This record gives C-alpha cells, sequence and structure tokens, in this order.
C-alpha cells in the first residue's frame, strides 16, 4: 500500500525550534510533490507548501515564509519540515500528504499522514 | 515512408510444384511477437480479399495452402498446391506507421 | 546583444599542468553558457553544455564553473589531444554571439 | 487575429507512438488556452515553471506540442528528473523545463477486445537518452552474442515491444493520450500570445 | 550514429553568388533547428541565423539579414544557405551545427565549407 | 453476411465535386472502421484514409489531405468520400474496406465492388 | 490568496434525508474543485475531484454540482458514517485555499 507516517506528537516552551520527519515507502519517492498542511483545532486547514523530491526546490506560503523551511533526503525517503520562532498561536496538527496516483492536478491530496499534534 | 518492392514481379509456375513470392521491406518491420506484413489477392475484376493476417497467423476462410513466413525485412509467401483459381495478382502490405503502403504485386500465372 | 568578453588569446603550458582559461559575459546571462573546442583541422564538438559541470561524452577532465557573469572552464590534466581554441556561449538572447578563442599550444 | 489549432494536435484522431512522437511547432497565434481548462476530461494537466493561470497572460517565441500514447503509470514519467524506461529510453524531459504536461485518459479510443498492437515503446538502448531526442531505429538490437546475423537467436532482441491494450486491465495498463506542451522562452521577438 | 556532412570548398568572384549546403542524416531533421555559423579566419564564430525545416521559419540576425537566406529541403535532408550579392568581405569558413535542445548548446557540428572570393 | 455495397461507375468533368456512396448492412456500424483505397488501372493499391465513428474523425494519407473528404451517416449507415480539385490523373477505380475497432486497425477484411472513376471532357 | 466560503458551519438533517452543503469561491475558478471529509481524530479524504467526477471507493450517494462560483454537494439518503465535516477546495491559484467547512449532527 502507500503508507506515510511522521513522528509523535511534541512539547516545546514558546520560542523554540521543532522537526518531525515523514518516511514514505511503498512508492518511488522521486515522483510526487510532497505537501504540507497545518490544521488548527476546530478550523480549516492552512497551507505551508510543497517540496519536489528529487531537487529540493521549494516554494512556500505568504503568512508562512518566515517559520517553516523544508527540505528532503532521497536516501533515507523522509520529508522534513523545520519550524523555527513558534509562539502558542502556532499549535495545530501537521499534514504531509501526496497527490494521487493517477489524477495528477497540482494541488489535490489523496492520500494524508497521520498528524503530529504540535504544541 | 516505408516502401516496399515484390520480387519476382513475373512468375510462372507449373501445377505441380510450389510457388514463392517476396516482400522485401525498407525499415525491419518486426517486433517480439508480431509481424506488422499482410498478403493479399487481387483476381481481375474482383475486389481484393485477404489470405494471411499478421504474416503467419492464417485467414479463416482459405483452402489452407497459402503460408508464409519471414523474421525483420525479407517477408516470403507459399503456395504448395497451384489451381486454375489462383491465377491472380497477390500485393504485400505493411501497418508499421499510419501511411499504410501496398506493394507493386506479382501475377502468377500457371503453366 | 550580449557580448562575450574573452580574456587571452594566446595560453600556453606543458603536459601535466592544471589551466584554466577565463570568460566573462557582459550582462547577467543566469547560467547558460557553454564550452567549445576546435582541433585546428576544422573539427568542432561541445564540451560542456550547462555552465555547471554538465559536460556531453567528454573525459572528465574538464569541468567548468561559475555563476552570474563570470565564468571560467578548466582542465584537470592536459595531453597532446588537449590542444583547441576553447570558445564560450550564450544562450539567453538572439544573437548568440560567441567568445573570442584562447589558442592552446604546448611550452 | 488567426487562432492556431488546438483543434488538430489535441482532439486529433490517431496519435503517434512513444518512441516516435509527433512534434507539431505552433508559431504567429492568438492562442486561447481556455479551451484547455473548461474540461474534467484532462486528468493530468502539471504546468512546470509557469503557473496555469497566467498561461493566458504570457508571450512566447515558441511553442513545441509533442504527442504521444503511454501506460496510465507512465504518465508520471514525463517530469523533470525521473527515471523508468519511458523516461530514460522513449522521451526525456529536460531539467530546466518551463511546460504544461497535459494527458487525458481515452480507453474509448485506443483499445481493442483482443487487444490493440499499433502503439509500440522501447525496452534496451546503449545510452538513456539526452533531452527531446528522438531515434526510430527499429534494429535487431546488439545486446551481445558479438557475431550477429539478424537471425534473432540468443542475447539478441528487437528494441520495440508493443503495448496491450484491452478495456478489461484496470487504470495501469490503460492508453493516457499525453500532450507536452513547451514553452520556448528566450529573449527574442514574442510570437504566440494571448 | 548521427553526422553532418558539408560541401567542399568553392570559388567565387564578386558579384555571383554561392549557394552552400549541409545534408543532415543521422536525426530527424524535420524536427529542430539548423543554426549557420561564419568564422573569419582569426576570428571567433558569428552567428548567421537558423531555421526550422518544419514550417520553413526563419531566424536572421540584423547584419547578414538580406545578403543571406535561408531554406531548407524537407524530402532530401539537407539546409541551404544562399550568399547574394558577395564582396571580398566574405572569405570565411561556414559551418553548419544544431542540437536538439537549444538551451543545452549545439551538440553536432559540420565540417565547414572554405569560401574564397577573388579572379 | 457482412457486405458493403457502392454507388455506380462515373465519369467526370475535369474540376468537380463527386461524392461516392458506402451503404453496409450486415454488423454495429460504430465498432468498425471504414477505410478508402484506390488503385489505378491495374497500379498498385493506395491508402487514402479512414474513418473512425465513434470518435467522428478521419485519418488521411498526407498525399491526399488536400483533395479527399469523409463524412458519413450514423443514423441510415453509409459511408461518403466526396473528392475535390482533381486532376485528370485522379481518375481509378475506389475501394470501400472495412478495418477493426478505431485506432486499430491493421488488416481490411471485406471489401464492396468499386466504382471505376473516369475523367475526361 | 482566494477566498472560499461556506453557508453554515453547521448544518443539521434527520437521518435518510438530504443534505446540500455550498460553497461559493470568490474569483473565477472553472470547475477546479475538491471536497473533502475529515471524522474527528483522523485524517481527510479526497471524495469527489473534480466539480462531478467521484472517485473510486467512494459510494454513490455523493455527487457534486455546480458551475461558475457556486458549487453544491448533496447526499441521497444519509447514513451514520457520513457525520462529518466537509471542505471545499479549490486547486486553480497557489494558495489552495480550503473552504470553511460544515460538521453535521442528527436532528
Ligand atoms: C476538441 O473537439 C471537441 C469536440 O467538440 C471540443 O469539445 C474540444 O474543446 C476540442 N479541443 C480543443 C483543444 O480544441
Amino acid at each position: 500500500e502507500i503508507q506515510l507516517q511522521q513522528s509523535g506528537p511534541e512539547l516545546v516552551a514558546p520560542g523554540a525550534s521543532v522537526k518531525v520527519s515523514c518516511k514514505a515507502s511503498g512508492y518511488a519517492f522521486t515522483s510526487y510533490n510532497m505537501y504540507w498542511v497545518r490544521q488548527s483545532h476546530g478550523k480549516s486547514l492552512e497551507w505551508i507548501g510543497y517540496i519536489v523530491p528529487y531537487n529540493g526546490g521549494t516554494t512556500y506560503n505568504q503568512e508562512f515564509k518566515g517559520k517553516a523551511t523544508l527540505t528532503v533526503d532521497k536516501s533515507s525517503n523522509t520529508a522534513y519540515i523545520h519550524l523555527n520562532s513558534l509562539t502558542s498561536e502556532d499549535s495545530a496538527v501537521y499534514y504531509c500528504a501526496k497527490e494521487g496516483t493517477y489524477y495528477g492536478y497540482d494541488g489535490v491530496l489523496a492520500d494524508w499522514g497521520q498528524g503530529t499534534l504540535v504544541t | 515512408d516505408i516502401v516496399l518492392t515484390q520480387s519476382p514481379a513475373s512468375l510462372a509456375v507449373s501445377l505441380g510444384q510450389r510457388a514463392a513470392i517476396s516482400c522485401r521491406a525498407s525499415q525491419s518491420v518486426s517486433t517480439s511477437s508480431h509481424n506488422y506484413v499482410h498478403w493479399y489477392q487481387q483476381r481481375p475484376g474482383q475486389p481484393p480479399k485477404l489470405l494471411i493476417k499478421y504474416a503467419s497467423n492464417l485467414e479463416c476462410g482459405v483452402p489452407a495452402r497459402f503460408s508464409g513466413s519471414g523474421s525483420g525485412t525479407d517477408f516470403t509467401l507459399n503456395i504448395h498446391p497451384v489451381e486454375e483459381e489462383d491465377s491472380a495478382a497477390y500485393y504485400c502490405q505493411h501497418s508499421w506507421e499510419i501511411p499504410y503502403t501496398f506493394g507493386g504485386g506479382t501475377k502468377l500465372e500457371i503453366k | 546583444d550580449i557580448q562575450m568578453t574573452q580574456t587571452t588569446s594566446s595560453l600556453s603550458a606543458s603536459l601535466g599542468d592544471r589551466v584554466t582559461i577565463s570568460c566573462r559575459a557582459s550582462q547577467d546571462i543566469s547560467n547558460y553558457l557553454n564550452w567549445y573546442q576546435q582541433k585546428p583541422d576544422g573539427t568542432v564538438k561541445l564540451l560542456i553544455y550547462y555552465t555547471s559541470r554538465l559536460h556531453s561524452g567528454v573525459p572528465s577532465r574538464f569541468s567548468g564553473s561559475g555563476s552570474g557573469t563570470d565564468y571560467s572552464l578548466t582542465i584537470s590534466n592536459l595531453e597532446q589531444e588537449d590542444i583547441a581554441t576553447y570558445f564560450c556561449q550564450q544562450g539567453t538572447t538572439l544573437p548568440y554571439t560567441f567568445g573570442g578563442g584562447t589558442k592552446l599550444e604546448i611550452k | 487575429t488567426n487562432l492556431c489549432p488546438f483543434g488538430e494536435v489535441f482532439n486529433a484522431t490517431r496519435f503517434a507512438s512513444v518512441y516516435a512522437w509527433n512534434r507539431k511547432r505552433i508559431s504567429n497565434c492568438v492562442a486561447d488556452y481556455s479551451v484547455l481548462y473548461n474540461s474534467a476530461s484532462f486528468s493530468t494537466f502539471k504546468c512546470y515553471g509557469v503557473s496555469p493561470t497566467k498561461l493566458n497572460d504570457l508571450c512566447f517565441t515558441n511553442v513545441y506540442a509533442d504527442s504521444f500514447v503511454i501506460r496510465g503509470d507512465e504518465v508520471r514519467q514525463i517530469a523533470p528528473g525521473q527515471t523508468g524506461k519511458i523516461a530514460d529510453y522513449n522521451y526525456k524531459l529536460p531539467d530546466d523545463f518551463t511546460g504544461c504536461v497535459i494527458a487525458w485518459n481515452s480507453n474509448n479510443l485506443d483499445s481493442k477486445v483482443g487487444g490493440n498492437y499499433n502503439y509500440r515503446y522501447r525496452l534496451f538502448r546503449k545510452s538513456n537518452l539526452k533531452p527531446f531526442e528522438r531515434d526510430i531505429s527499429t534494429e535487431i538490437y546488439q545486446a551481445g552474442s558479438k557475431p550477429c546475423n539478424g537471425v534473432e537467436g540468443f542475447n539478441c532482441y528487437f528494441p520495440l515491444q508493443s503495448y496491450g491494450f484491452q478495456p478489461t486491465n484496470g487504470v495501469g495498463y490503460q492508453p493516457y493520450r499525453v500532450v507536452v506542451l513547451s514553452f520556448e522562452l528566450l529573449h527574442a521577438p514574442a510570437t504566440v500570445c494571448g | 550514429q548521427v553526422q553532418l556532412q558539408q560541401s567542399g570548398a568553392e570559388l567565387a568572384r564578386p558579384g555571383a553568388s554561392v549557394k552552400l549546403s549541409c545534408k543532415a542524416s543521422g536525426y530527424t531533421f524535420t524536427f529542430y533547428w539548423m543554426q549557420w555559423l561564419k568564422q573569419r579566419p582569426g576570428q571567433g564564430l558569428e552567428w548567421i541565423g537558423a531555421i526550422y525545416p518544419g514550417d520553413g521559419d526563419t531566424r536572421y540576425t540584423q547584419r547578414f539579414k538580406d545578403k543571406a537566406t535561408l531554406t531548407a529541403d524537407k524530402s532530401s535532408s539537407t539546409a541551404y544557405i544562399q550568399l547574394s550579392s558577395l564582396a571580398s568581405e566574405d572569405s570565411a569558413v561556414y559551418y553548419c551545427a544544431g542540437g536538439e535542445y537549444d538551451n543545452y548548446g549545439f551538440d553536432y557540428w559540420g565540417q565547414g565549407t572554405t569560401l574564397t572570393v577573388s579572379s | 453476411e457482412v457486405q458493403l455495397q457502392q454507388s455506380g461507375p462515373e465519369l467526370v468533368k475535369p474540376g468537380a465535386s463527386v461524392k461516392i456512396s458506402c451503404k453496409t448492412s450486415g454488423y454495429t456500424f460504430t465498432e468498425y472502421t471504414l477505410h478508402w483505397v484506390k488503385q489505378s488501372h491495374g497500379k498498385s493499391l493506395e491508402w487514402i484514409g479512414g474513418f473512425d465513428p465513434n470518435f467522428g474523425g478521419a485519418t488521411y494519407n498526407l498525399k491526399f489531405e488536400d483533395k479527399a473528404t469523409l463524412t458519413v451517416d450514423k443514423s441510415s449507415n453509409t459511408a461518403y468520400m466526396e473528392l475535390r480539385s482533381l486532376t485528370s490523373e485522379d481518375s481509378a477505380v475506389f475501394y470501400c474496406a472495412r478495418g477493426d475497432y478505431g485506432t486499430s486497425y491493421a488488416y481490411f477484411d471485406f471489401w464492396g465492388q468499386g466504382t471505376t472513376l473516369t475523367v475526361s471532357s | 490568496d482566494i477566498q472560499m466560503t461556506q453557508s453554515s458551519s453547521y448544518l443539521s438533517v434527520s437521518l435518510g434525508g438530504r443534505v446540500t452543503i455550498t460553497c461559493k469561491a470568490s474569483d473565477h475558478i472553472n470547475n477546479w474543485l475538491a471536497w473533502y471529509q475529515q471524522k474527528p481524530g483522523n485524517a481527510p479524504r479526497l471524495l469527489i475531484s473534480g466539480v462531478t467526477n467521484l472517485e473510486t471507493g467512494v459510494p454513490s450517494r455523493f455527487s457534486g454540482s455546480g458551475s461558475g462560483k457556486n458549487f453544491t454537494l448533496s447526499i441521497a439518503s444519509l447514513q451514520t458514517e457520513d457525520v462529518a465535516t466537509y471542505y471545499c477546495q479549490q486547486y486553480w491559484s497557489f494558495p489552495w485555499t480550503f473552504g470553511g467547512g460544515t460538521k453535521l449532527e442528527i436532528r
């Protein structure tokens, strides 16, 4: 199957820096844009950006370009996000999710990870 | 474009022996599982009719004596008994690319 | 009209040496510079196409570098096969204007 | 005021194969990119280097419209950087690509109940391809057995193998008629407009 | 293998015209550009122009715009450059070169014809 | 059985258009192409091009994009071909073949009678 | 940054009836719409990719509709496994903004 797993829940104080992994296994890892998305509690989702894994060229949102920076490793099949300079307002659930294997449009998300409840 | 020329264009055979009509292709019109050349028959005053499909597999409704074979660029036809019914022209074909070109065609006259 | 400004017209050394050849662009050509090679009988063949090391069927001594508007090809170790005039090129606007050419000859 | 034909390379009747892909250079246009959007039939529409909402407001120098028919699975090898049989031996896209890979699904068109042996792709080659390189050498391949006399014995194969296109294959073995638009953004007199 | 074989050396009087030839065979001639180059002896190459033989479109430069005119033959798989209203200016080696991807250099090169003009 | 019938023979004045019918009868119309083949008095057979009735298009040979067109009537099961801009050398007998399912044709199974076409004054 | 809205953040219908979710978009989007379903405590799943095309593995009670700026979802006869939120999504321009969302409760 197509399995996406991440780290567990985190706990840091205001004004720190975290990173959570996302290890893909079950497909050709160099062939899907791995996105990210943030969802606060009881509200709608909000974007962070995407990283194309063979190159490392990153795209970010407008309100998230200072905090989150993404990286990738083709050997370990892991996609990391590095969140810096957090607050209590940035306490949400973070997903890593690729697009559909036969749909192909640049923005749908057809299989999602678990989610690391960051505090 | 792929051109085909059939030699011998003048073939005369007696009633007992076999015939051998050739189809030489330009490119290697062949893959690992199919040969993309077909054969036909045309009597004078008559529309054509199919003999072989995919150069070996035999079409349903023939006297089961026309059976050719060939690998790659050179393809041949074999008619081991010949009768008065086999006094006609026999065109080649190919279905490789999108211009499908029939060959020249040789006249088989009985002796 | 980007005009490439190749610095030298003649460069000489001996075998075993490590020789670099420089080529300076007018504007910001933004990493679309080639490198060519012309043995004196008239045959021309490409050496590296993109600036960042991507070479096409050649020995692995030739590897250029640079970014922005200053570029340079270099050979790790040269032999008697490595004697030519080495052009640079630009690929972002018309016309494609070539460099001058640094003639190599063994000292 | 002449709108250049996407009615000749998109809704064409028969697409060429993968080992010999067509290419129609499109020039001197008023290019309506709005008939490409307004369809749910176009399955994958990935534009690299150019945002798809700004296609109508950009002017280029050349537009290359490549066309072929591959399997469903392979519609993700037509991208910068990927490998696999389609992207190394048949049709390789460059790294700094500025284009829009478009591919719908046509199983009502390119399939028979017994099989469709018209579309073909390559299997082996000595070197993987350079960008946009096309070769149609259908020679009986030298894979070893160094005296080769053509008769296709041991250690010598044909370099093409056909596709098996039936309606009862699922999604991974169905024909997806890809069209790879490739914009040439070079500083020049602007040819194709909006 | 692909090679671009070019014509032999020529002689021309001032006032006449030459029509050179570069027979491209080994790749698909009607798919990619064919670019003519000019080398005055002792100086670098100068791009004369290019021709797309599929539709017959030309990209002349400004200097060689009216004396040099480009035509190509689709069936014969060769390209022509027609120098008209000659002088002692055009005593130089003329090359033919082309490639599949133009942003990645010019891969295949011709041999080059030496053109002399005197009487 | 599966059989195809065309129109009658016809003489042609130079610079005119002729609609060659081909009335099919015996099978489901939208599962089989109808190609046309031209043969000129004992010369080699040449493929004009065929219609695809489920798609609604046609695939002409590149030496016949100028003078040939293929239109069908899906209701009455007839396929037509109109020849325009004709010279005097384009006088032949015109055949109406039958292929396979769309973009899968390789052989031509059943043929028609063929309308001999002559060009004179 | 296109904004997208929904009618009500809470739409409560009874079991087996009909529900009609409404999603209006700010700017012009052609058909590029998605939907999701987030049962609480878990990850969402794509239901209707495109405005009308259903994905493989969903029941056929769901039927997307509408065009222009306002799209609607409609469920044929509701069960107890579809009592979750339903996020509208565009995928036209880069900030692929999700909708508001509407959690459901039987009445
Ligand atoms: C192709 O033809 C169909 C038939 O009407 C049309 O709907 C479609 O928009 C056409 N595609 C293009 C790119 O013109």
